[PDB]
């Protein structure tokens, strides 16, 4: 009529399932869950290279505005991208 | 696995007295000021039956209440009024409705 | 001792901590941004004096 | 010489045009207050040996307590207003493992429920200030804040002064403090005195070079601060607990540092701070030796004269107490006398001064309270006296805060670069009528004390207006607000 | 506020047979003790006062409605009442800021972040 | 004497926790953290500007960092 | 800290007999069963206990201490007394 | 409740509200016996309305003007601390399950741990022979023969037997 | 045996990968482009298609 | 995916083909492998764009979100066998089989190149999670709950074929997102409103609104054995991200009529959150917390112009992470009571006092606390709809305080007093229920360390 | 390092303590003894490693780019010179970034340097940045098309309104 299954504790340990090698889901879980992801994985985004090319313009940022300063040259221009070579339609 | 009188039904004058207590004893012959007539008003989707509101409410407040545990702590049998609202209120004190803040933040 | 519970304690994490800051200033173009002198007469570190 | 730094260590995550890495401040307050908030914590825990002595889950209160330290001294040395929000928070989420240190007790973990429901409202007006920085000022650190100063500061500052109110216990939020105190002793002794009520206030001192412009601002605040004070006095009375008649005398101190905004004066008010902190922590922890002594009553009731073989803690208690009347030439004199005193040149509501200067009488009436009550009268309490003062943990404890104590406004304050210009004019009928303020609060209280215990016999009346022992607050909003939203409002438009 | 609570009242000899009602409770609490007290349980109690409590608040609400009442076509005046005076509210707001926007100028220069 | 026996549910199951979570941690985790000392000493990366590196440029491996 | 054991109450229960002036102390020590010495003699009795002791004396407490030494029987279960 | 006891509820509380608002020992101590010949009016009399009155006339003060904020004894339904003692809070058996080297300790504890066990194993034989007895339908309170007629292994055998002791 | 339930089924990555360049060697459209990535003159554009 | 789902379409005939008992520890072990894999040839640079391959694959270019996608089948198993194992073998392993087949079309999806691709992709999924909710699941109410589970989301996604395939004979083909260069504008009509509003209310389905969401609590209040597939669930609901694929261009100018969804969106979001403190149920409780700050993210894409597309690349994968870990908290404290109704909870915190440091930082994650993954994008919706207007940080600020209250509301029911029966409920928290119970916050405040990858373009 | 004009601020200027007074201070007996307990543990380990990470070198270069078109090219309906122009185009505003952080720390140099005074001097950050901020959401910044990143076309059609409706519309310049 109704038979189940209750907390499986017959005085032993346990991991997941029963004794022996149902015993390896501990290390199976324990060594490649974490201390293979969790480390190694973990290393490997830590030094990982250049985020969308960003590392050149820190640097490329740091040389061309002391070019603008310079001689002569404007600094955030917004000059419509090389004038005169639209024809600008009025109306 | 219960079936019979197994919640509330399309109450509450389908032989009331024959609700409380063939099951749901939250009366005990059908006077007991807790017969499932308390169905508010109906219509709406309130309690049917209902072994559920008007009955004597506004605190379990855990009181000294030794005869069983019976207060709120320690599971009286079957007398559910209403919940949900009660693990945090209370009672009556000494003074009464008098709205002096008012006219003290006057 | 008295010897060694306190020179694990404080005196091992001075030189690693300096190390990261005399290793700092020379990378990073604002290190310590330490305010004016607040010098009320004219001195020696100057040349000239004030009345 | 001052060289006041900035540091430049390691990024963050980086957007468009601002980018925050972290970076400190060494201005005033962190050459200040860090050595005075560690050695309140350096003198604190050995009574938590004492008092924590018998319990097998020591070691956990050790170590959440240095963490609410980290969160408690990150917001100091913080120059980037994301770093002060991560320290708004973090003081808060420490207090719930506080108050709820011990388990079940409906009421306290109820108090536990109360005390983070009030920190949320001064959560919501400091994000409010936050992305007004961000629509116009370009970034959020305090430097370029500071660099211009806008011209409409009148919309973010409200949302300031509203996250002052979620913690440093104005009006409207005050049963935060009373419900706060349901814990053991040096953990409110912690939360309540130099801890989780000065950083309330303090946000608002490091936004000076802003708050004197923008005239509605000015009136609010010294009118709120108003308000604290009295209806502390007024619940104070009758009340039956040695731990609560402190609770309410805090306030009434955050009542004065509330109005020192509203006057330009930010590094006097700041002072006030600088010496408020040695008082109650040692205050409770010298009352907590007194309920350990009997072990359970902790009421007013019941207590005896001072002297049942009690030399020194009594001693102890009227170093503090005479300095709670209003110090004299006591331990905060220079930070208290410089403030009423710099009351005489404003321009307030004037109703202000007929509401702060009222109140010193009230904070004096507090010190012989329990004077008269458990140091004064016949000795009666029940039997089985079991009192005991000796252990040198507690004698360090008391020993090194009394002599830092006396000394407290008197060494700091005498070597100080000096900020603003003083009054230096205090005229006739208007100088020092505040300390005579406190003197008829010694001659009330005996008429009073001593009528109820010696008269010809003024027998118990049942007719009384007692809607002032109670306030009157409590009574209703934690029975309605949690009834209507909770209940109607839900059910209606719930499934 | 919330209540008197009518907290004491008359009796001597007010419905004299009315007593017992402790007798349905208590016949049910020795069928509480008897089953709380075996040598072998293993498991919580039935306790069908709370079978009943959620199962016919969570579902066999739906069955027992009817709209034959206004009092339950009331929740219009809760649902879409507010819902449409946001929108109220915001269809009167933005377009107000946007005309001050395209007319006019009130924004300080330095706004590149927004 | 005042002397009583305290009752703990347990302490096994807890203890035993918390041990392979230690360890294994430390299995690879304090072993590969030699390679991010020595790799700091004896690799470093020179130094700028730009270099002409001839007239085909040089491969990947354009990163200052040692193992990056 | 200071614990306790039995002998204390079995001072203070017979103490309290010679305390009440109308109680001579020459009646029975542990079982004068009260009725040989309505109300302020099954509270007042023990309405010395309440400024003492006074955990608040519950209902029950009453009809039960009649023998007075059945008082002093439940305390130790209360006050969870030695062995 | 009963109209005679209706007395004896209010008369102790009558004082113990008192005594919250006091500030001697005797002066508290002089309002008992003056309280007393307010109490020795009516000293014996019919239980008829007239033992009514004098009880509808303590509905008022005594509710009225009562307690402002009085003794309320620590240890008990309400005050502080009443409940505080919760951090061990007594958890009697929680020690089922060991796997032991943790059951190591206290060798001779549970020897006879077991040992009270087969009084709670064998009490049906005579508890639920008197269980069916003793309750004569449905009705009142169920606490059996005290001594169980022969000898009674508690009745409330164990989990009130070896009740939580407080620390 | 020698166990094809086990490792067997990983080494199907490379199995895979071993196929993951016959798309790339057919996509050997454009080598004159001027992102730099040109092609000018050198064996480095030309290689690893 | 060059080989991704190569491998993993392998593991398929590995569990049938198995022996005994050794399928649950061999299944585990193949399956972490694959999880560098994805970690390796993913994650480069990364301006505008990487095309991966050919026309399957554009490599989850502008938003990753491919990492979290595979962290869950290596997490579920271990998971799903506290109450599985009472039947035969053969029928276990297809059990196995169908939540494996789930992630394949899901590896495929996110990426997907396409659009006539994506909607077969769409759909691909509701076969195997409606399987799992008919056999092996709870008591009865199932049936329907299925069928609610269905004609909601085949109801409203049925107009993009008319939508898709009508932009595919009309301008081009969708083919290619990247050849969506030249796009017309869309002027107001009454035949554009239409063409707006299928494009639209199909991906309103899945993340639900203040209308039609009933469905979703019952497919987490009558859900499989513990936890198994609700957990799969929880990236079902967060898996709409096609919107921000979509509606970045192809008719991106009628904003006129995005006051509605605004509007519903956002007095939905208050209420949802108080409509819970009076629930039952504890997968319940989870459940219309699920509501209220994933309705948060919808607010952040229609209105356009980022610092909104910043935080809301990160307010996905914050209950993705968090939800999930909350249903394992309510997987277990099942076991072993074996009804789910929270009230009955009384008397906890004393016998597992190991797991009570799990509660608090689980419901730590929802107060949040600032230096977090949750908190770090709130900020920026804060930062966008501010912008809008001064009124919005009214209702959205009090979501963050009844949320306050409402994960408090759950904190403190553990906390009680004598427990009054449970003679079961005695094991102390197996290695299993902790070690299971771990990994979640373990990479969540590890992503806190340097939190750059979880950005979108943006 | 880095290179000074792109991070000027005024020389030091630190003056002398002048004690003036025969009373003993305590420091002349802090900078006296705290100063060989550091040298000695970092800076011959610094030497130490100085000699050790010069044994061998390696290198990294420059990434130049490379720019034939920039604007109108080409034709309407196309791909292939579309694809460029939004390289061009796109790297042409990741540059325009993280110019405005140099020119906002440079304000930032002249505030925690001064202090006291701090807002009537320093005689350009006052002015400057609000002469790169304000010359940068025109024309630079797709408000609020920026969502859509407004590749190439609407970043040239706001400045098809900077000339059309701009300075041409205001009847009449
Ligand atoms: C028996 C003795 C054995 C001897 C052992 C060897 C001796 C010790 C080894 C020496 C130290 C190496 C260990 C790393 C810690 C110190 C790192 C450092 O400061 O040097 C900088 C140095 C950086 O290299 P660099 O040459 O200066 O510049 C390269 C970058 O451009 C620099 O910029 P960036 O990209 O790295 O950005 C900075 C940031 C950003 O990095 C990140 O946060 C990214 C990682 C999270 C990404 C999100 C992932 C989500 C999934 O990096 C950090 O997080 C530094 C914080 C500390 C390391 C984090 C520890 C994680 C555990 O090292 C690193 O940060 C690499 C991180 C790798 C972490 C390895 C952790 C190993 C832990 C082993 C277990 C030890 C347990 C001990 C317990 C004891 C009882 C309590
Ligand atoms: C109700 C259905 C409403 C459909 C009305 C007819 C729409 C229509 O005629 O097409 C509009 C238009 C194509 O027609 P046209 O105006 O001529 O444009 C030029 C191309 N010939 O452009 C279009 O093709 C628009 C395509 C989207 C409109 C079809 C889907 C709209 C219905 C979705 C509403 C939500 C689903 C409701 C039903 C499910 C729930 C029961």
């Amino acid at each position: 009529e109704d038979e189940n299954l209750y907390e499986k504790n017959p005085d032993s340990h346990g991991y997941d399932k029963d004794p022996a090698v149902d015993i390896w889901n501990m290390r199976v879980v324990f060594f490649f869950g974490f201390s293979i992801v969790l480390v190694l994985g973990s290393t490997f985004v830590a030094y990982l290279p250049d985020y969308r090319m960003q590392e050149w313009a820190r640097r490329e940022a740091e040389r061309l505005v002391k070019y603008r300063e310079a001689h002569g040259l404007p600094i955030m221009e917004s000059n419509c991208f090389d004038p005169s070579k639209i024809q600008l339609p009025e109306d | 696995a219960s079936h019979i009188t197994k919640d509330m039904l399309p109450g509450p004058y389908p032989k009331t007295p024959e609700e409380r207590a063939a099951a749901a004893k939250k009366y005990n012959m059908r006077v007991e000021d807790y017969e499932p007539y308390p169905d508010d008003g109906t219509g709406y989707g309130d309690y049917p039956k209902l072994p559920d509101r008007s009955q004597q409410e506004r605190d379990p407040w855990y009181d000294w209440d030794h005869p069983d545990l019976r207060l709120n702590w320690g599971e009286p049998m079957h007398w559910d009024l209403d919940m949900y609202i009660r693990n945090r209120v209370d009672t009556s004190p000494t003074p009464v409705n008098w709205n002096l803040m008012c006219k003290h933040l006057f | 001792r008295h010897s060694i519970f306190a020179f694990t304690h404080v005196l091992i994490p001075v030189w690693i901590i300096h190390y990261y800051l005399k290793y700092h200033v020379t990378t990073k173009p604002y290190t310590i941004v330490e305010k004016k002198p607040r010098i009320f007469p004219g001195d020696t570190i100057l040349e000239t004096g004030e009345v | 010489s001052g060289q006041e730094l900035i540091i430049s260590n390691w990024h963050w995550l980086t957007i468009q045009t601002l980018k925050l890495s972290l970076s400190f401040k060494m201005d005033y307050f962190s050459m200040m207050f860090i050595p005075v908030a560690l050695f309140v914590t350096w003198s604190i825990m050995e009574f938590s040996m004492w008092y924590m002595y018998s319990d097998p889950n020591i070691n956990k209160f050790f170590k959440y307590l240095l963490l609410f330290l980290i969160t408690m001294l990150i917001l100091v040395t913080a120059n980037n207003l994301f770093q002060l929000f991560i320290g708004w928070e973090g003081v808060g989420i420490m207090s719930f493992l506080l108050i709820g240190w011990w388990y079940g007790r409906a009421d306290a973990n109820t108090a536990a429920l109360q005390a983070i429901l009030y920190n949320r409202i001064g959560d919501i007006g400091f994000i409010l200030a936050m992305a007004w920085f961000l629509t116009n000022l370009n970034t959020w650190d305090l430097q370029q804040i500071f660099m211009l100063n806008p011209s409409d500061s009148n919309m973010p500052l409200i949302g300031l002064a509203l996250a002052a109110t979620g913690k440093s216990a104005q009006f409207g939020l005050h049963p935060w403090l009373p419900s706060a105190m349901e814990g053991p002793t040096p953990v409110s002794a912690l939360l309540h005195s130099s801890t989780m009520v000065v950083a309330g206030i303090f946000l608002l001192i490091r936004f000076y070079p802003l708050t004197e412009n923008n005239k509605y601002i000015q009136s609010i605040t010294l009118c709120l601060g108003a308000i604290t004070t009295l209806f502390t006095a007024m619940c104070a009375l009758t009340q039956n607990d040695i731990k609560k008649i402190i609770a309410f005398s805090t306030s009434s101190q955050l009542g004065l540092m509330m109005v020192t905004i509203g006057i330009n004066q930010p590094y006097l008010a700041f002072l006030h701070i600088c010496t408020h902190a040695f008082f109650k922590a040692m205050l409770f922890m010298c009352s907590g030796s007194i309920i350990h002594s009997l072990n359970d009553e902790q009421d007013i009731r019941k207590m005896g004269g001072l002297f049942k073989a009690m030399p020194f803690t009594t001693t102890a208690l009227i170093v503090g107490s005479l300095a709670l009347t209003g110090m004299p030439f006591l331990t905060g004199f220079y930070s208290k006398d410089l403030i009423i005193e710099a009351a005489n040149t404003s321009y307030t509501n004037a109703w202000a001064l007929l509401m702060t200067l009222i109140a010193t009488s009230f904070t004096a009436i507090y010190s012989t309270r329990i004077i008269f009550f458990a140091l004064l009268g016949q000795p009666r309490f029940p039997t089985l006296v079991n009192i005991n003062e000796n252990n040198p943990l507690l004698i360090n404890s008391i020993k090194r805060l009394l002599i830092g104590s006396l000394f407290a406004g008197y060494i700091i304050s005498n070597n100080i670069p000096p900020t603003t210009i003083p009054q230096m004019t205090m005229p006739y009928y208007l100088k020092t009528t505040a300390l005579i303020v406190t003197i008829l609060g010694f001659i009330l209280a005996l008429e009073i004390s001593n009528m109820t215990k010696n008269l010809k016999y003024h027998y118990p009346s049942n007719a009384f207006k007692f809607s002032t022992l109670l306030g009157y607050f409590p009574t209703i909003m934690h029975r309605l607000a949690p009834y209507m939203n909770l209940s109607m409002s839900q059910k209606s438009a719930s499934s | 506020t919330t209540l008197d609570p009518a907290e004491y009242d008359i009796s001597s000899e007010t419905r004299k047979a009315q007593a017992e009602r402790l007798a349905i409770r208590s016949r049910l609490k020795r069928e509480y003790q008897l089953q709380y007290y075996d040598p072998s349980r293993r498991g919580v109690i039935e306790d069908p006062a709370l079978v009943r409590w959620t199962y016919a608040r969570s579902a066999n609400i739906y069955p027992n409605f009817r709209p034959n009442t206004k009092t339950s076509l009331l929740g219009a005046l809760f649902g879409i009442g507010p819902l449409v005076f946001w929108y109220y509210v915001f269809k009167t707001d933005r377009d107000r800021k946007e005309k001050l926007i395209q007319e006019g100028k009130l924004d300080r220069t330095f706004n590149i972040s927004y | 004497g005042k002397r009583l026996f305290i009752i703990k549910p347990s302490g096994f199951y807890d203890k035993r926790f918390l041990k392979l979570l230690r360890f294994y941690i430390l299995l690879t985790g304090i072993p590969v953290a030699i390679g991010i000392t020595l790799i700091n000493v004896f690799i470093g990366e020179a130094e700028l500007a730009e270099i002409p590196e001839g007239y085909v440029p040089e491969h990947w491996e354009y990163f200052k960092h040692p193992i990056s | 800290a200071p614990p306790l054991t039995l002998e204390g109450i079995k001072d203070r229960v017979l103490y309290v007999l010679k305390l009440y002036d109308k109680i001579d102390p020459e009646k029975l020590s542990v079982n004068s069963h009260f009725m040989k010495d309505d109300s302020l003699d099954q509270v007042e009795i023990i309405m010395a206990m309440e400024d003492e002791f006074g955990f608040e004396i519950p209902d029950i407490d009453a009809e039960k201490l009649m023998c007075p030494q059945e008082i002093v029987d439940y305390i130790a279960d209360k006050k969870d007394v030695y062995e | 409740l009963t109209h005679q006891q209706k007395v004896l509820r209010l008369y102790k509380r009558a004082l113990r509200h008192l005594e919250s608002w006091c500030i001697h020992r005797d002066k508290y101590r002089y309002f008992a016996c003056l309280l007393r010949a307010r109490f020795d009016e009516h000293k014996n009399e019919k239980d008829m309305v007239k033992a009514t009155q004098l009880l509808r006339e303590a509905e008022e003060e005594f509710w009225h003007g009562q307690h402002p904020q009085p003794y309320i004894f620590p240890e008990s339904p309400g005050g502080t601390s009443y409940e505080r003692y919760e951090c061990y809070k007594v958890p009697e058996w929680c020690l089922d399950d060991w796997h032991p080297s943790e059951k190591a300790m206290y060798p001779d504890y549970f020897a006879k741990r077991e040992q009270w066990k087969k009084l709670r194993r064998e009490s049906w034989e005579r508890e639920v022979k008197q269980l069916q007895e003793e309750t004569p339908v449905g009705g009142p309170r169920t606490e059996a023969l005290p001594p169980a007629r022969k000898q009674g292994d508690l009745p409330p055998l164990w989990w009130h037997i070896v009740t939580r002791p407080r620390e | 045996r020698d166990h094809w339930v086990h490792v067997l089924v990983p080494m199907g990555f490379v199995f895979g990968y071993y196929l993951d360049r016959k798309n790339d060697e057919k996509l050997t459209a454009f080598r004159n482009k001027s992102l730099l990535y040109k092609r000018e003159l050198k064996p480095n554009e030309e290689v690893t298609w | 995916m060059l080989k991704y789902i190569i491998p993993t379409i392998m593991l398929m005939p590995l569990t049938w083909l198995s022996k005994n008992n050794m399928i649950w520890v061999n299944s585990t072990a193949h399956s972490l492998l694959i999880s560098f894999t994805s970690l390796l040839l993913m994650n480069q640079f990364g301006d505008n764009s990487l095309n991966f391959s050919l026309l399957f694959f554009s490599d989850s270019l502008s938003t990753p979100l491919l990492i979290l996608t595979m962290w869950l089948l290596p997490l579920m198993l271990m998971a799903s066998q506290h109450h599985l194992s009472k039947e035969n073998l053969t029928r276990k392993k297809l059990f196995i089989t169908m939540l494996i087949s789930l992630q394949l079309f899901l590896i495929m999806t996110f990426t997907a190149m396409e659009l006539i691709l994506f909607y077969i992709l769409f759909e691909a999924t509701l076969v195997p999670t409606l399987i799992i909710i008919t056999r092996w699941g709870n008591q009865t109410e199932r049936l329907n709950a299925g069928l609610y589970f269905l004609f909601y989301t085949l109801a409203g996604s049925l107009p993009l074929l008319v939508a898709l395939i009508y932009i595919q004979n009309t301008v081009g083909s969708l083919n290619f997102l990247m050849l969506q260069y030249w796009v017309q504008p869309v002027h107001n009509s009454w035949s554009n409103v239409f063409m707006w509003l299928a494009c639209m209310m199909a991906f309103m389905v899945k993340m639900p609104l203040y209308g039609l969401h009933l469905w979703l609590p019952k497919a987490h209040v009558e859900a499989p054995i513990a936890g198994s597939m609700v957990l799969a669930a929880v990236l079902l609901k967060l898996g709409g991200y096609g919107m921000l694929r979509i509606t970045l261009i192809l008719n991106p100018m009628t904003d006129f009529m995005a006051y509605p969804f605004i509007m519903l969106s956002l007095w939905g979001m208050i209420m949802t959150s108080s409509i819970c403190l009076r629930q039952t149920d504890l997968k319940s409780l989870i459940a219309y917390s699920s509501v209220s700050h994933m309705a948060l993210v919808i607010v952040a894409i229609l209105i356009q112009t980022p610092w909104s597309y910043m935080g809301a690349t990160a307010l996905m994968i914050a209950h993705g992470l968090t939800s999930s870990m909350l249903f394992c908290l309510a997987n277990s404290n099942y076991e072993r009571i074996h009804s789910r109704t929270m009230i009955l909870a009384r008397g906890l915190q004393t016998l597992l006092p190991l797991m009570a440091t799990w509660w608090l930082l689980a419901s730590l994650t929802n107060l949040a606390l600032p230096p977090t993954i949750n908190l770090i994008g709130e900020l920026f919706v804060v930062m966008s709809t501010f912008s809008w207007s001064n009124i919005t940080i009214i209702l959205m600020g009090v979501n963050m305080v009844i949320t306050a209250l409402y994960s408090l509301y759950m904190l403190i029911m553990t906390q009680r007093g004598k427990y009054t029966y449970h003679i079961n409920n005695i094991s102390p928290s197996f290695t299993r229920e902790n070690a299971l119970m771990s990994l979640h916050i373990l990479p969540l405040l590890l992503l806190t360390l340097n939190p750059k990858i979880i950005l979108g373009p943006l | 390092s880095w290179d000074k004009d792109v991070y000027p601020e005024p020389p030091r200027r630190t003056p002398a303590p002048s004690p003036q007074t025969s009373l003993p201070n305590p420091i002349t007996y802090l900078t006296k003894a705290f100063d060989l307990l550091v040298d000695r543990p970092v800076t011959l380990v610094r030497e130490f490693i100085e000699r050790q990470h010069a044994k061998n070198k390696y290198y990294y270069y420059h990434r130049e780019f490379r720019r034939v078109p920039d604007i109108t090219e080409c034709q309407e309906k196309d791909v292939l010179c579309m694809f460029e122009a939004e390289m061009q185009w796109r790297r042409d505003y990741k540059v325009d970034q993280e110019i405005v952080n140099i020119i906002q720390e440079r304000l930032k140099a002249c505030q925690q340097r001064e202090g006291e005074s701090h807002r009537q001097n320093c005689a350009k950050e006052l002015e400057q940045f609000t002469q790169v901020v304000k010359a940068y959401q025109d024309r630079y910044h797709d408000l609020g098309a920026h969502y859509s990143a407004r590749k190439c076309l609407a970043k040239q059609k706001q400045r098809m309104l900077a000339e059309r409706k701009a300075a041409k519309e205001a009847a009449a310049a």
